C-alpha cells in the first residue's frame, strides 16, 4: 500500500507482536506456531544475556580478586570505552593508569560464589554453555516449524474418507494447546524435578565449595537448621539443599495429577473447573492463560524481592548496601509491571475471548462478576476513598503540628494487628531455635501502619482502575456498544459530553500512573527505612520528614556528583538522573497537549518544507507525507516517556545514596 | 476508511445528514418508522470519523455509528491538504 | 379493548430471571453438596408469626413474635440485597435457638455438677479451664474420653444437619431430631405446650450461661459470680 | 385495539443499551400500524448523556410497572 | 503468653509519657524554645503575655499527656486502636461519636431527597423541609435499622440501571 | 401480504430455536464441542438434572456409600490421631535434633485427613445419588 503517511511505523510498532491482529494468520494453528517460535526466540535472547553477562564478569571483571575479599572489595560490572571520555586526565573510574570500570549492583557475583565457581575458567566454561545453548533454543524453534509444516502436508496429502475429515482442523496445534499434558510436565519435571536436580548440583559442587574441610556427600548435607550461617550472613547452603528437594518431591509427585500421555491415569481439568466453584472458563483462550500466568509471576517477584532481602540466600548479599537495595527495587518493579500486566490481558480476554451467555443467563464466573460489576466498583471505591481521606488527613494533622513545633499533638496510632502477628510470628521462632532470622521482623511503628495504609491505598486504587476498566470493556453506560471498538481506540467524539479516555487501554494507561506510585511509596519506604531506621521510626510520622530527611537530605552526594570542583565515580549517576527528569518532563508533553494542535502545526511546517525553493522539487510529500502522532500513540508515548523517566531517575539516588 | 452504520431504531430526523461535514449520508425512503425514511451512508469513503451525526443523533443509544478505522486510513478520511494520495 | 401481545412480542421482564434461579435457557445451576439448594421464596416473617415460643413474657402472642431487630425478616430482605441469601430462614433460626437452648441447659447443670462432683481420672479444673485441661494432658481415660464425646456430637450434627433450613425448605420440624426414647409428648396440643416449656426453660439457660461466663470474666458485671 | 400499553400508563425500559434501562418511564404514545418497529414513546425525568428526555421502544422493549415510588428510579 | 498482655498497657513497646525520659526531653526542649522566643519582646508586651499563655498552654498539655502511653525511643502520645474503651487516648470514643454524626448526616440528606424528589427543590432548598429532616435525622441509628429490616431501604437490583451490556441483546 | 416488523421478529424467534436444537444436536459441529471444551467428555457425564453423577468421583464411582463412608472415618479418624500425635501430643522435632528419624506412621498417617475430607464428600456425592 503506498498510500501512506508517517503514521504508519506507530501503527506498525504498536502491534509488531499482536500475532492475533496478523494479516494472513488464518487460524489458531499459526497463531500457536509463531508464538511458539516467538518463546524459542525469546529463550534464546535470555541465554544470551545470562552469557554476556558471564563473559563480562570473566574478562572485564575481579572475581578471582573480589572472593578472597568479599566484604571490602566491589564487584565489576564491565569496562568503560567510551571515546567522549576525557583524555588529558585520568577519568573517576579508572586508577590513573587503567581502563575505567564500572561496579557492579546485580548481586551475580555472591549468585556465582555461593553457587560453587571458584575460578574465571568456571566462568568462562559456562559462558561458553550458555552461549550453545542459545544455538539449541534457535534450532529448536526451527525443528518444531518443520515439524508443524510437515503436519499440514500430512493433512493437505492425506483424507479420512468420510466427510468429517475437516475435524482435524482443530488438532493440529494439540502440542502446542494441550492443557492435561504440559501441566503435568511443567509441574512435574520443569519445577519438581528441577529442584531435585538443583538439589544434586547443590550437593556436589555448592557444599563442597564452600565447606573447607572434603566430607563425602551424605544426609548430613540436608539438615533444617533455620536462620543465617554468621560467617556468610546468608541461609545455610545445606538447608537451601533440602529445601528444594523437599519442594521437589512434592512438585513431582503432584505432576501425576491430569492425564497426559494415556486416558487410563489422571484426571481431566475440564472435569474439575466443571465440577468446582469457578463454573468454567475459555482455558484456551492465550489472552486467559497470559493472564494467569503474569498474576503468579507477579506474586513470586514480589514474593522473592521480599525474601532475598529478609533472608540473605547468598553469600555476603547483605553486606553490599547497594546491592540489596537494588535487587529489591528491581523485582518490586517488575512485580508491579506483571501484576498490571495480568490485569490488562483479563481486560483483553473479556475483549476479544470471552464468549459471554445472553443477558439473563448466569452460568459463568465471568458473568456473575458481570451483574455487579457496579457494587464492585463502587466498594471499590469507597475503600479507596476512606484509605486516601484518612491517610492524607492524619499526614497533614501530624504536618501541621510538627510545624507548629508540637509533635505531642500528633496523631499516632501503634500498629496492634501487624504487632500482634510479628509477636506470634517470633514467638514461633523463638520455640523453634529453643527447640538468626535478620529483617524478617522488624520494629514497626505508627510511621510504619501510616506507610503501610498508604501502600494500601495505592493497590486499591490500581486494581479500581483495572477493574473498571475490564468490568466495562465490552459495555459500559456512557459506550454501551464497546465490545465492537477494539481493545484502544481514541475516544467517541465530543458529544455525548465528552469521551476522553473511554477505552480499556485507557484505563490500563491511566492505572500506570498509578502503579508507579504505588510502586514508588513501597520503594520509598523500604529505602527510608533501610538508610535510616532510627530518623524513620521517630521522624516518619508526618510528610516533612520524607520530603526533607529522605529526599532533599540524601540528595547531596548526587548533584554534588560533578561540578565545578570536578566529577567523582558517581558523574554518571548525575547525568542520568538529569537526563531522566527531561525524559519525563518531555512524556508530560504528550500527555498534555493533544493532537489537534500538532497536526496543525505540522500542516504548516508541511506548507514550508513545500515552499522551500531545493526541496520541493524532490520531495512531494505524497509518499510517508508526515501527520502527527494519532490520539492513542501519543497517549503511549507519554506514557513510556513517564514511565521511562520516573523508573529510571530513582536507580541514581539509590546508588548514590547507598554508596 | 471508517465504517458508519445505521440501525433501524432510526426515527429519519435528518440531523446526522445536516450535520455531515463532508456529506457521507442522506435520508432514503423507509417504511420501519413514521417519519417514512432512514438515513443511509453510500459515501463512507469521504467520512473523515468526525462523529458529528452521533452527536447529533436524538434516539436514546445511537441509531447511526462511526467505527474507526486507523489501520485503514485514506486521504479523504484523513482530511489531507498539503499531500495528494490520488 | 387490548390487542393480544404474541408470544413473540412479549416482553422478557429482567425480574422474572433472578440470579438465585436459572435463566431463560433453563439449565440448572451447579450442584450442591451443604444442601440441595432449591429457588429460595420470601416466607420467613409469615413462618416466624406461625412459629411459637412467644407467650407473655415480652408482652406478645403467637402470631406476635418478639423480634424487635427483626432478625428474621433478613432472609426476606436478602432477596432485595443481593438475590443471595445470605440471611437465614426463621426455621434455621428456631434450629439454632433450640441447639442453643439444649445445649446451654446441660451447661449450666454441667457447671454446678462439676463444682460440686468430679470424676476420677480427669483432670482437676473450673469449668472455665476443664476442657483445655483435658486437651493439654491427654493420658488414661480423658484422652478416650473426649474423643468419645466428639464423636458422638460430630456423628449426631452429622446425622441430623438441618438440610435447607436455611432456605426454609427443611423436611423435618426444626429441632425435631425424633429423639423421644420415653414417649412423654406425643399429642398435637401436649406437643405444643412442651414446646414452648422447652423454649422457655433453654433460653434461660442460655441467659444463666452466659451470665456465668461474663460474671467469670468481668468480676464484678454478675453478682452471683 | 391498542396493541402497546395505554397511554400515560408507566413501563420499565427492558433495552440492554438504552440509558433507562430497568427503570421506569411514561408511555407518551403508542403507533398502531404495524410496521413500526418501535412505536411506543416513552418518557423520562432523568435526560440521558445526550439531555434527551424520550425514547422509542419496540412493544417488546417495555413492560408495564407501577409509577415510582419516593426514592424510587 | 497471658491474657493479661492483651491489654495494649502491657506491652513492651510503649511506656508511660510521665515516665518517658524522651517526652520528658522533647516537652523540655520545646518550652526551652517558647521561652527563648518570648525573651526578645519587651516584658510588659502584650506578645510577651501571649507568650505567657503559650508557656501556660505547653505546660497544661504536659500534664494532661503524661498519662498516655509513648513509644520508649521518641516519646510521642500514641493513640490507641485495639477496641478497648476503659484507655487513655482510645480510638473508640471519637470512632462512636464521628459515626453517630455522619449517620445523622448521611440519614438527613437522604430523607430530605426522598421527600423533595425533584431538582427544582435540590436546587432551590426548601430550608423548613431541609432544617426539619436535619433535625429528624437524629435517631438515624434506629431509623436506618427498622427500614433495612422492613425493606424500604435498599430497592432490588432489578429496578436500577446495572451498567452497560456485555453481552448481544 | 406485508410482512411486519411482528412477522420478522416471529421468524427470527423460529429459527433461533429451531437452530439452536439442531446446534445442540450432534448434527453441527464446532470447536467448542470437542472434549475438553464445554460438552461433557463422552460416557462420563459429570453433572446430571443438576446433580452430581457418580463419574465424578473417577475411579471410586463402584464404591458404595457404606464403604465410602466407613473409609472417610476411618481415615478421619487415623490421620486426626497422626496429625494430634506429631504435632501436640509425642513431638518429633526434639527428636529429630536429636538426630533420631521420624515416627515414619505419622508422616504417612496425617496424609490420610485431606483424603478422610475428599471421601467423605464422595460418601455424600454417592448415597445422594442412590449407590
Ligand atoms: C512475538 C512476541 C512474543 C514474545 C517475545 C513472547 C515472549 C514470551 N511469551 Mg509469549 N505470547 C505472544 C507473543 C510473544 N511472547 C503472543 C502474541 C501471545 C498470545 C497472547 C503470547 C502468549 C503467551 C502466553 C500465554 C505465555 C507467554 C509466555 C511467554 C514467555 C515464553 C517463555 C519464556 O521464556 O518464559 C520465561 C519466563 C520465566 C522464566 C518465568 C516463569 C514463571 C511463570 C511466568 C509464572 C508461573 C506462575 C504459576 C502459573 C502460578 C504460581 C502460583 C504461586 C504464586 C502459588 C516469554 C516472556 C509465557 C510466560 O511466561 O508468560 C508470563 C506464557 O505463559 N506468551
Ligand atoms: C497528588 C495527586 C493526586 C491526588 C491527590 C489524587 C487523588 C485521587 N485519585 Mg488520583 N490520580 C493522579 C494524581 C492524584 N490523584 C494522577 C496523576 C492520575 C493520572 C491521570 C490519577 C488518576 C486517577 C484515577 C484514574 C483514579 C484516581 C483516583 C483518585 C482518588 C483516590 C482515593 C483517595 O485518595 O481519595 C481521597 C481524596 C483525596 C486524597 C484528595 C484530597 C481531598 C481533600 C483535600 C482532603 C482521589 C480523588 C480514583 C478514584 O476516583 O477513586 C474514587 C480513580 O479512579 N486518580
Ligand atoms: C522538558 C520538557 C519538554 C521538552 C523537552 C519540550 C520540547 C518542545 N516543546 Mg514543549 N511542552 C512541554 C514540555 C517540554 N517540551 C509540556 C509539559 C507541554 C504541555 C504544556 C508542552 C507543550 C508544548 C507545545 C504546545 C509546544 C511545545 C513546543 C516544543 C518544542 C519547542 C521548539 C524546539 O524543539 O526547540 C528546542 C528543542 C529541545 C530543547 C529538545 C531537546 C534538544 C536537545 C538539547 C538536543 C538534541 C541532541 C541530539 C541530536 C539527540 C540525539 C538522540 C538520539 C541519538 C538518540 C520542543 C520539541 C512548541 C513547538 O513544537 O514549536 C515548534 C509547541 O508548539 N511544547
Ligand atoms: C442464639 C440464640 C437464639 C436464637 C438463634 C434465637 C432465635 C429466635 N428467637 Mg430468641 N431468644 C434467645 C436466644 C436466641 N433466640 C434468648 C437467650 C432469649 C431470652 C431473652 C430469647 C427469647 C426469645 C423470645 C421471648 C422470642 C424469641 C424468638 C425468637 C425467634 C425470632 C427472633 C430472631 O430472629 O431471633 C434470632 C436470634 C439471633 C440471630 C441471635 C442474635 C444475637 C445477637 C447477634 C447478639 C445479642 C446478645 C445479647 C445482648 C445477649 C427466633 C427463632 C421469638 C419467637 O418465638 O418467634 C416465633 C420470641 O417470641 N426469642
Ligand atoms: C454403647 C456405646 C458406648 C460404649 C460401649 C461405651 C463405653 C465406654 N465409655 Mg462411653 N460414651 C458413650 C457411649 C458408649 N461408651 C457416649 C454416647 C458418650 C458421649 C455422650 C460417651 C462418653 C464417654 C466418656 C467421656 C468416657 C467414656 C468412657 C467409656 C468407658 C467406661 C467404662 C464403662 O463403660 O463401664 C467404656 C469403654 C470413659 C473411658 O474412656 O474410660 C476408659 C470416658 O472417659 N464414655
Ligand atoms: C468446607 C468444608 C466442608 C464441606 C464443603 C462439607 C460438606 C459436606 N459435609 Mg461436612 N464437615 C466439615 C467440613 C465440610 N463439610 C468438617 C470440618 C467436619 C468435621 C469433621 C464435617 C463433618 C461432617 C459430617 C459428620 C457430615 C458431613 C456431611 C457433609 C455433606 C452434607 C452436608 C452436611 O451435613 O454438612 C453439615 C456439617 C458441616 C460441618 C457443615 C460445614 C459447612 C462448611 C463450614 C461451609 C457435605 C458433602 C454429612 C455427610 O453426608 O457425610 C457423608 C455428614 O454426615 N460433614
Ligand atoms: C482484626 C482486628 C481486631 C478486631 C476486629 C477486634 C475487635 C475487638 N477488640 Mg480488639 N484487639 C486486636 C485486634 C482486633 N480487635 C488486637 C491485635 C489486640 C491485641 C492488643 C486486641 C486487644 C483487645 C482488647 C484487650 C480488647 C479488645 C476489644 C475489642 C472489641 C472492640 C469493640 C467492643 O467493645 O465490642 C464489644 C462492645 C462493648 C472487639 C471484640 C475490647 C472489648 O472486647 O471490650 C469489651 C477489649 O477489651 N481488643
Ligand atoms: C487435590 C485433591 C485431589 C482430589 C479431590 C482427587 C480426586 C480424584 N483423583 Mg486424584 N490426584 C491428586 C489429588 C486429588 N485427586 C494428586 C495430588 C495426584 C497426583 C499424585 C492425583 C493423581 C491422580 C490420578 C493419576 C488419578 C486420580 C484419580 C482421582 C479420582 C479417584 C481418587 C481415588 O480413588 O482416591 C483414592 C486413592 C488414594 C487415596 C490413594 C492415593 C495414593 C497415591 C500414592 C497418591 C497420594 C499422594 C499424596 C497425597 C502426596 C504425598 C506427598 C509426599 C510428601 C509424601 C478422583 C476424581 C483417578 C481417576 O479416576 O481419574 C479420572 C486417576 O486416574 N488422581
Ligand atoms: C528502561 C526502564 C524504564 C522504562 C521501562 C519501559 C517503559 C514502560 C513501558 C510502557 C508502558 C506500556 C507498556 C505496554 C506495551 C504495549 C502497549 C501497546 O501496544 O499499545 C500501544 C498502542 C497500540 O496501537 C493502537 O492499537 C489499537 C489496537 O489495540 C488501535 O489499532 C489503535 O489505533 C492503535 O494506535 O499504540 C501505539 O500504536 C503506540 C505507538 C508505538 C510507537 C513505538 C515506535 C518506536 C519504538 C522505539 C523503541 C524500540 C521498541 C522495542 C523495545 C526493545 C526492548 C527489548
Ligand atoms: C447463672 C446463675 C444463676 C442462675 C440461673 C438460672 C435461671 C438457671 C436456669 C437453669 C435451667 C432452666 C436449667 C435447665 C436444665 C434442664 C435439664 C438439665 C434437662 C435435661 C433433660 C434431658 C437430658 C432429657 C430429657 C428427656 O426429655 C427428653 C429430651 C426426651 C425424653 O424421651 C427423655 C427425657 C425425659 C430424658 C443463679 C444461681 C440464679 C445466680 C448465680 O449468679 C449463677
Ligand atoms: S478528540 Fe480528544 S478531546 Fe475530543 S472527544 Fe476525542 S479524546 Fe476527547
Ligand atoms: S463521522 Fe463526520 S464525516 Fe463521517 S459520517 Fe459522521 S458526520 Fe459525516
Amino acid at each position: 500500500n503506498g498510500r501512506c503517511a508517517t503514521s504508519r511505523y506507530l501503527q506498525v510498532m504498536g502491534s509488531i507482536h499482536d500475532i492475533e491482529s496478523y494479516f494472513a494468520l488464518d487460524n489458531t494453528l499459526s497463531l500457536n506456531l509463531q508464538i511458539f517460535t516467538a518463546h524459542w526466540g525469546h529463550l534464546a535472547i535470555i541465554l544470551m544475556w545470562i552469557s554476556g553477562n558471564l563473559y563480562h564478569i570473566a574478562s572485564n571483571a575481579n572475581y578471582s580478586l573480589w572472593i578472597k575479599n568479599p566484604i571490602p572489595s566491589m564487584p565489576i560490572a564491565h569496562n568503560i570505552w567510551d571515546p567522549h571520555f576525557t583524555s588529558s586526565t585520568s577519568t573517576p573510574y579508572s586508577h590513573t593508569t587503567t581502563a575505567a570500570v564500572l561496579i557492579a549492583y546485580s548481586g551475580i557475583y555472591n549468585q556465582l560464589y555461593t553457587s560453587g565457581f571458584s575460578t574465571v575458567n568456571q566462568i568462562y566454561k559456562a559462558t561458553f554453555a550458555f552461549s550453545c545453548l542459545a544455538v539449541i533454543s534457535i534450532l529448536l524453534a526451527k525443528i518444531h516449524i518443520r515439524t508443524h509444516s510437515e503436519v499440514l502436508h500430512n493433512s493437505a496429502t492425506h483424507a479420512s474418507q468420510i466427510p468429517s475429515f475437516f475435524q482435524l482442523l482443530y488438532f493440529l496445534d494439540v502440542g502446542i494447546s494441550s492443557i492435561n499434558i504440559r501441566l503435568n510436565f511443567h509441574t512435574g519435571v520443569l519445577v519438581g524435578f528441577f529442584s531435585i536436580a538443583y538439589t544434586g548440583h547443590l550437593l556436589d559442587v555448592a557444599i563442597p565449595a564452600s565447606r573447607a574441610p572434603l566430607s563425602h556427600t551424605s544426609l548430613s548435607y540436608l539438615t533444617f537448621f533455620g536462620g543465617l550461617k554468621s560467617d556468610t550472613a546468608s541461609l545455610y547452603l545445606t538447608d537451601i539443599a533440602h529445601h528444594h528437594l523437599a519442594i521437589g518431591v512434592i512438585f513431582v509427585y503432584i505432576g501425576h495429577l491430569y492425564s497426559s500421555c494415556s486416558t487410563a491415569l489422571g484426571t481431566y481439568i475440564r472435569d474439575m473447573l466443571y465440577t468446582s466453584a469457578i463454573y468454567m472458563f475459555q482455558i484456551k483462550s492465550l489472552h486467559l492463560a497470559l493472564s494467569l500466568a503474569l498474576a503468579g509471576c507477579a506474586v513470586l517477584t514480589s514474593a522473592t524481592a521480599q525474601h532475598i532481602y529478609s533472608l540473605t540466600p547468598y553469600f555476603y548479599l547483605s553486606y553490599d548496601y547497594v546491592t540489596s537495595v537494588t535487587l529489591y527495587v528491581h523485582h518490586s518493579y517488575i512485580a508491579s509491571f506483571l501484576a498490571i500486566a495480568s490485569h490488562a490481558h483479563a481486560a483483553i480476554t473479556l475483549v476479544r475471548d470471552w464468549v459471554a451467555p445472553l443477558e439473563l443467563e448466569s452460568s459463568c464466573t465471568i458473568a456473575r462478576i458481570h451483574t455487579h460489576k457496579a457494587a464492585i466498583i463502587s466498594h471499590l471505591s469507597w475503600v479507596s476513598l476512606w484509605l486516601g481521606f484518612h491517610t492524607l488527613a492524619i499526614y497533614s494533622h501530624n504536618d501541621t503540628n510538627m510545624a507548629f513545633g508540637s509533635p505531642s499533638k500528633q496523631i499516632l496510632i501503634e500498629p496492634t494487628n501487624a504487632q500482634l502477628i510479628q509477636e506470634s510470628s517470633g514467638k514461633a521462632l523463638y520455640s523453634f531455635a529453643i527447640n538468626s532470622f535478620g529483617s524478617f521482623i522488624y520494629p514497626i511503628g505508627p510511621g510504619d501502619l501510616y506507610v503501610h495504609h498508604a501502600i494500601a491505598l495505592g493497590l486499591h486504587v490500581t486494581v479500581l482502575i483495572l477493574l473498571k476498566g475490564a468490568l466495562e470493556a465490552r459495555g459500559s453506560k456512557l459506550m454501551p456498544d464497546k465490545m465492537e471498538h477494539s481493545f484502544g481506540f481514541s475516544c467517541d467524539g465530543p458529544g455525548r459530553g465528552g469521551t476522553c479516555d473511554i477505552s480499556a487501554w485507557d484505563c490500563f494507561y491511566l492505572a500506570m500512573f498509578w502503579m508507579l506510585n504505588t510502586n514508588a511509596w513501597i520503594d520509598f519506604y523500604f529505602h527510608y527505612k533501610y538508610l535510616a531506621p532510627r530518623q524513620f521510626s521517630e521522624s516518619s510520622t508526618y510528610l516533612e520528614s520524607w520530603f526533607r530527611d529522605y529526599l532533599w537530605f540524601n540528595s547531596a552526594p548526587l548533584i554534588r556528583a560533578y561540578s565545578a570542583l570536578g566529577t567523582n565515580d558517581l558523574s554518571v549517576q548525575a547525568w542520568f538522573f538529569l537526563l531522566t527528569h527531561l525524559a519525563w518532563a518531555t512524556g508530560f508533553m504528550f500527555l498534555i497537549s493533544w493532537r489537534g494542535y500538532w497536526q496543525e502545526l505540522i500542516d504548516i511546517i508541511l506548507y514550508m518544507h513545500l515552499k522551500t525553493p531545493i526541496l520541493i522539487d524532490l520531495w512531494n510529500g505524497g509518499v510517508y507525507t508526515p501527520l502527527a502522532l494519532s490520539i492513542v500513540q501519543a497517549r503511549f508515548i507519554g506514557l513510556v516517556h513517564f514511565t521511562a523517566g520516573l523508573i529510571l531517575t530513582y536507580p541514581p539516588f539509590i546508588i548514590s545514596t547507598t554508596s | 476508511s471508517h465504517a458508519v452504520k445505521i440501525y433501524d431504531t432510526c426515527i429519519g430526523c435528518t440531523l446526522c445528514v445536516r450535520a455531515c461535514p463532508t456529506d457521507v449520508l442522506e435520508m432514503v425512503p423507509a417504511t420501519v418508522n413514521a417519519a417514512k425514511q432512514v438515513a443511509s451512508s453510500p459515501r463512507v469513503e469521504d467520512c473523515v470519523g468526525c462523529k458529528r451525526c452521533e452527536t447529533a443523533c436524538p434516539t436514546d443509544f445511537l441509531s447511526i455509528r462511526v467505527y474507526l478505522q486507523e489501520n485503514e486510513e485514506t486521504q479523504y478520511s484523513l482530511g489531507l491538504d498539503l499531500a495528494d494520495w490520488s | 379493548e387490548m390487542a393480544t401481545l404474541p408470544k413473540h412480542m412479549q416482553p422478557v421482564d429482567t425480574a422474572d430471571y433472578p440470579v438465585y434461579k436459572p435463566g431463560p435457557s433453563g439449565v440448572p445451576k451447579l450442584p450442591q453438596l451443604v444442601g440441595d439448594w432449591g429457588v429460595p421464596l420470601p416466607g420467613s416473617y409469615k413462618a416466624c408469626l406461625t412459629m411459637v415460643g412467644p407467650d407473655v413474657e415480652t408482652a406478645c402472642e403467637v402470631g406476635k413474635p418478639w423480634d424487635p431487630l427483626g432478625l428474621s425478616k433478613l432472609y426476606d430482605r436478602n432477596f432485595d440485597f443481593n438475590g443471595n441469601m445470605t440471611y437465614p430462614h426463621v426455621q434455621w433460626l428456631r434450629e439454632s435457638e433450640l441447639k442453643h437452648g439444649r445445649c446451654a441447659m446441660l451447661a449450666i447443670v454441667g457447671i454446678f455438677a462439676q463444682q460440686s462432683f468430679h470424676i476420677d481420672g480427669y483432670p482437676e479444673a473450673p469449668w472455665y479451664e476443664a476442657l483445655k485441661a483435658c486437651y493439654d494432658n491427654p493420658a488414661g481415660i480423658v484422652g478416650f474420653g473426649i474423643a468419645q464425646i466428639s464423636a458422638f456430637a460430630m456423628v449426631i450434627e452429622g446425622a441430623y444437619f438441618p438440610k435447607d433450613s436455611w432456605i426454609g425448605q427443611m423436611d423435618r420440624e426444626p429441632g425435631d431430631l425424633g429423639f423421644d426414647p420415653l414417649k412423654l409428648a406425643k399429642d398435637a396440643e401436649s406437643m405444643k405446650s412442651m414446646q414452648l416449656k422447652e423454649l422457655k426453660n433453654g433460653r434461660l439457660a442460655m441467659m444463666a450461661f452466659m451470665s456465668c461466663v461474663v460474671g467469670h470474666y468481668v468480676p464484678g458485671s454478675v453478682p452471683g459470680v | 385495539p391498542w396493541v402497546g400499553p395505554k397511554k400515560g400508563s408507566w413501563v420499565k425500559v427492558l433495552r440492554p443499551e438504552s440509558y433507562w434501562y430497568q427503570t421506569r418511564g411514561q408511555v407518551v404514545n403508542v403507533n398502531q400500524k404495524p410496521e413500526i418497529k418501535y412505536p411506543v414513546t416513552v418518557k423520562f425525568d432523568r435526560v440521558n448523556f445526550s439531555n434527551v428526555n424520550t425514547n422509542g421502544f419496540a412493544l417488546w422493549e417495555v413492560i408495564e410497572a407501577p409509577a415510582p415510588g419516593p426514592g424510587e428510579v | 503468653n497471658t491474657p493479661e498482655h492483651w491489654t495494649i498497657k502491657a506491652s513492651k513497646r510503649l511506656e508511660l509519657c510521665k515516665d518517658n525520659k524522651a517526652y520528658k526531653k522533647k516537652f523540655k526542649d520545646e518550652l526551652y524554645k517558647t521561652e527563648k522566643q518570648q525573651k526578645k519582646y519587651a516584658t510588659g508586651s502584650a506578645v510577651y503575655a501571649r507568650f505567657n499563655k503559650k508557656i501556660a498552654q505547653i505546660k497544661n498539655r504536659q500534664e494532661a499527656y503524661g498519662d498516655r502511653l509513648c513509644g520508649k525511643q521518641d516519646g510521642n502520645p500514641r493513640v490507641v486502636a485495639t477496641g478497648e474503651w476503659n484507655v487513655r487516648a482510645s480510638v473508640m470514643w471519637p470512632a462512636s461519636i464521628f459515626l453517630y454524626t455522619a449517620g445523622w448526616i448521611g440519614w438527613a440528606g437522604r430523607s430530605y431527597l426522598i421527600r423533595t424528589n425533584d431538582e427544582t427543590k435540590e436546587l432551590n432548598i426548601d430550608v423548613p423541609l431541609a432544617l426539619t429532616c436535619m433535625a429528624s435525622g437524629f435517631s438515624w441509628p434506629v431509623a436506618a435499622w427498622q427500614e433495612i429490616v422492613n425493606g424500604e431501604m435498599a430497592v432490588p437490583s432489578s429496578q436500577i440501571h446495572p451498567g452497560g451490556p456485555y453481552t448481544q441483546s | 401480504y406485508k410482512e411486519t416488523p411482528a412477522d420478522e421478529r416471529l421468524f427470527e424467534q423460529v429459527y433461533l430455536q429451531y437452530t439452536s436444537e439442531y446446534m445442540k444436536g450432534p448434527m453441527y459441529w464446532h470447536k467448542d464441542k470437542l472434549q475438553g471444551s464445554l460438552p461433557d467428555y463422552p460416557g462420563r457425564p459429570m453433572i446430571r438434572d443438576g446433580k452430581y453423577t457418580p463419574y465424578v468421583l473417577g475411579n471410586l464411582k463402584s464404591f458404595s456409600s457404606n464403604e465410602l463412608a466407613f473409609l472417610s472415618m476411618l481415615f478421619f479418624g487415623v490421620g486426626l490421631y497422626g496429625n494430634l500425635q506429631f504435632n501436640y501430643y509425642d513431638p518429633q522435632w526434639a527428636k529429630v535434633d536429636a538426630g533420631g528419624y521420624f515416627n515414619v506412621s505419622y508422616i504417612v498417617e496425617s496424609l490420610l485427613l485431606p483424603i478422610s475430607f475428599f471421601m467423605h464428600i464422595a460418601c455424600y456425592i454417592q448415597k445422594q445419588n442412590g449407590k
